[PDB]
């Protein structure tokens, strides 16, 4: 009995996908939905749109764009041809809405079924699909992410917190480097960091909801977890105490890091993917690892929540596409039993 | 240049 239950779901060179195409540059997964390919055959560009629910069935398609991404929800993509940005219904075949960058977009994501982020070398915008509106900047970027590769855009639930993060590859080590910016405050901070997310929590006695931002770091301190809530607490919310655990990376991984994260709001419990493949399963509420293991032998470079299960889905550079998710039935036992935990088994047992 | 999923 494991708390988790690991599954490869597909090989994508089994649908007709060649190896040089599986990457971050050429594949995206915005969520648990749909995989988009940007393949190359000869001089012509094809974007192929995997349906989750029917795989066997691809719609391989010839298309003008050096980057697309599928709508979290709607057969929507948005397509990147140079500095031109165009929102696309499929089923349509109709364009909805398009716009010319000033600066090139370096790196964008969908953060909701609406709104598409932007992200250039100065600053970060969101686009609605919705209306008429252009891009709306959000924030300037800080200096200590220049010329950082950016691997990630995130926001909370109520779009008050927003976080980039960039990587560098120096000699001895993966720097990572990331922004957080109030909404309601306007500001920024600085932080040093490679993996992050956020979450929804609700404390026992409390009024509402807290805001939690979780981030993993491979730094000076070795591998670090921080848990801490974001913003001031709600009349009748006491705060959330800030919580600050362990990342531990084998003698063997010399070279790892953290690259995903996902949070489960059903069982508030935090997935945590490195680059070697990795993965680590840590308690929201008291920062307490249940669990670690070597799921891939490749980096997975892409993941997004898993929504049916409240688990991780991603895809690794040999095309394997991969899901974790807790063993509902099983994980109370193996806290109490194989962890020799009862404190924390009764405590999850009792906040359920 | 080489990008970051090949590191």
């Amino acid at each position: 009995i494991l708390p988790i239950r690991f599954q490869e779901h597909l090989q994508l060179q089994n649908l007709g996908i060649n190896p040089a195409n599986i990457g971050f540059s050429t594949l995206t997964m915005e969520s648990d939905k749909f995989i988009c390919i940007r393949e190359k055959v000869g001089e012509q560009a094809q974007v192929v749109i995997i349906d989750m629910n029917d795989p066997s069935n691809p719609i391989r398609r010839p298309i003008s764009a050096d980057s697309a991404i599928m709508n979290p929800a709607s057969k929507v993509i948005a397509l990147k041809a140079g500095k031109t940005l165009q929102i696309f219904n499929i089923e349509m075949k109709s364009k909805m809405k398009a716009h010319t960058m000033t600066d090139d977009v370096t790196f964008w994501k969908w953060i909701s079924l609406n709104t598409v982020a932007l992200v250039t070398d100065n600053a970060v915008y969101h686009w609605s699909m919705e209306g008429e509106s252009q891009p709306v900047k959000m924030f300037d970027r800080h200096s200590s992410l220049a010329g950082c590769q950016i691997i990630n855009y995130r926001t909370d639930a109520k779009q008050k917190w927003l976080l980039l993060t960039g990587i560098s590859a120096q000699q001895n080590r993966v720097v990572g480097a990331m922004q957080l910016y109030s909404v309601d405050r306007k500001v920024s901070q600085p932080i040093e960091g490679h993996a992050a997310s956020f979450a929804q929590f609700k404390m026992e006695g409390n009024a509402e909801e807290s805001t939690l931002f979780c981030f993993a770091v491979r730094g000076q301190a070795g591998g670090k977890l921080h848990i801490i809530e974001v913003g001031t607490p709600p009349t009748g919310n006491q705060p959330f105490p800030k919580k600050a655990v362990d990342v531990f990376f084998p003698p063997e991984a010399q070279n790892d890091f953290p690259v995903a994260m996902q949070i489960s709001e059903k069982h508030d419990v935090v997935f945590l993917i490195t680059k070697y493949g990795y993965i680590h399963l840590y308690d929201l509420e008291t920062g307490t690892c249940i669990y670690m293991n070597r799921i891939s032998g490749e980096t997975i470079f892409v993941t997004a929540p898993h929504e049916a299960t409240a688990g991780i889905i991603g895809v690794n550079r040999k095309g394997q596409v991969l899901s974790v998710c807790v063993e509902e039935e099983n994980i109370i036992p193996y806290i109490t039993n194989v962890l020799q935990n009862p404190d924390l088994a009764l405590r999850m047992a009792v906040r359920n | 240049t080489l990008p970051w999923d090949l590191w």
